[PDB]
Parts: C-alpha cells; sequence; structure tokens
C-alpha cells in the first residue's frame, strides 16, 4: 500500500449499505375477457455501520 | 350432359352477441373447466 496524510487526529469510516428489493414476481396469467389482480408487497431496506 | 345446372355450395348464419347493461357494470374472473363435461353442446350454434 501507498502513503496518504489527513491533516487530522482521527479517522471513521461510515458505510452505508442498501439492500433494495430484487424484480422478482414474473406476471399472472390472464385471460382475454377477465379483471386483472394486484401485484404483492415487496421488501427493501438499509443499514449503516461504522468504525 | 355437359351443362351441370346450379346449386348451392354452403350456408352461413350470423347473429350479433348477447346484449347487457352499460351502466350495471362488468366484472369477470377465468376459472379451469371441468374436463367431465361434454362442452360442444354447450357451445353448438351461431345463436346468442
Amino acid at each position: 500500500f501507498p502513503e496518504d496524510s489527513t491533516f487530522a487526529s482521527e479517522l471513521e469510516l461510515y458505510l452505508l449499505r442498501t439492500q433494495d428489493a430484487e424484480q422478482t414476481g414474473m406476471t399472472f396469467v390472464h385471460q382475454v375477457g377477465s379483471t386483472s389482480l394486484p401485484v404483492e408487497a415487496r421488501v427493501a431496506k438499509v443499514d449503516l455501520a461504522k468504525a | 350432359d355437359k351443362i351441370q345446372l346450379f346449386r348451392t355450395i354452403g350456408r352461413v348464419q350470423y347473429w350479433e352477441r348477447v346484449p347487457r347493461l352499460h351502466a350495471y357494470g362488468v366484472f369477470a374472473l377465468p376459472f379451469p373447466m371441468d374436463p367431465d363435461v361434454e362442452w360442444g353442446n354447450w357451445f353448438a350454434g351461431p345463436h346468442p
């Protein structure tokens, strides 16, 4: 590793990491003369840590 | 016998569709059909 310089006496690390919702959920099977059905509820979440 | 006078070949009856009220609203959903039913004579005929 090479070298750096900060002009500060302490260094902190913050890591914001996100687990987004995957684009699963294929498509419902229809027939031409009927009404549709609703799409299920997804989940997304965030998380953040410190060193 | 060269002439072979006029005959008919085929006939077609075309009806309309089943009428219904515009303002009462539609609500339909598909269903699987029962295989143990002779579905041929339930759909036979050009009539609404």
